């Protein structure tokens, strides 16, 4: 229940405190070798960030896991694209790794995904996303991706299901509270809320192509065996 | 049956 009392200030704080650290990085095989290794490495501070997201541990060891397996690629890119946002034309995978559009065509079908990634960064940019807004979005995305792929047969996962909506609702207030600060009309405010929320869906789409692409590169044995990353795959 | 399962806990 703790998740539901905190306020738009109280909230946007914890979503800030939980923020993962900027992780530095380290043929088609190699390119993919590269983002896999960062991807695998981010994939731990993601877990760690998930736990410190209000309402999550409130979730269930099984639901926690399933939201993550559902959303992991989505969060990587929402974050990817955000990092990438002041770098028009580029994907700031790490600081020490500022990949470009055409560098996406070192991998089969990769450029197009990039192409999607970049456009959202554009969007987020030209829309002027703010960190608070973003931390918000990121959590929303974590909470809403696996929400409607649960095993809704146990009345314990029917508590769980409606919990998430409550949180998710709170989060949207937070966002609201946030947007009210900027000083937009209530039109422009929810004109906004609709702004972001849609993007998310383009992010699901992107995560999905992305998840297929990853799985294929697995097939060609062109991705290293990053145990954690690989097991993120093997739940789709 | 896991790293995800052990890091999350
Ligand atoms: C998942 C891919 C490797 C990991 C990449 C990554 C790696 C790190 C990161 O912070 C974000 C992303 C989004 C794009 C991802 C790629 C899209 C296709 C490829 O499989």
């Amino acid at each position: 229940s703790l998740a539901l009392s905190l306020t738009a200030d109280q909230m946007v704080s914890a979503l800030l405190d939980a923020e993962p650290p900027i992780l530095y990085s380290e043929s088609e095989a190699s390119m993919m070798g590269l983002l896999t290794n960062l991807a695998d490495r981010e994939l731990v501070h993601m877990i760690n960030w998930a736990k410190r997201v209000p309402g999550f541990v409130d979730l269930t060891l099984h639901d926690q896991v399933h939201l993550l397996e559902c959303a992991w690629l989505e969060i990587l890119m929402i974050g990817l694209v955000w990092r990438s946002m002041e770098h028009p034309g580029k994907l700031l995978f790490a600081p020490n790794l500022l990949l470009d559009r055409n560098q996406g065509k070192c991998v089969e079908g990769m450029v197009e995904i990039f192409d999607m990634l970049l456009a959202t960064s554009s969007r987020f940019r030209m829309m002027n996303l703010q960190g608070e807004e973003f931390v918000c979005l990121k959590s929303i995305i974590l909470l809403n991706s696996g929400v409607y792929t649960f095993l809704s047969s146990t009345l314990k996962s029917l508590e769980e299901k409606d919990h998430i909506h409550r949180v998710l609702d709170k989060i949207t207030d937070t966002l609201i509270h946030l947007m009210a600060k900027a000083g937009l009309t209530l039109q422009q405010q929810h004109q906004r809320l609709a702004q972001l929320l849609l993007i998310l869906s383009h992010i699901r789409h992107m995560s999905n192509k992305g998840m297929e692409h990853l799985y294929s590169m697995k097939c060609k044995n062109v991705v290293p065996l990053y145990d954690l990353l690989l097991e993120m795959l093997d739940a789709h | 049956r896991x790293i995800x399962a052990r890091x999350x806990q």
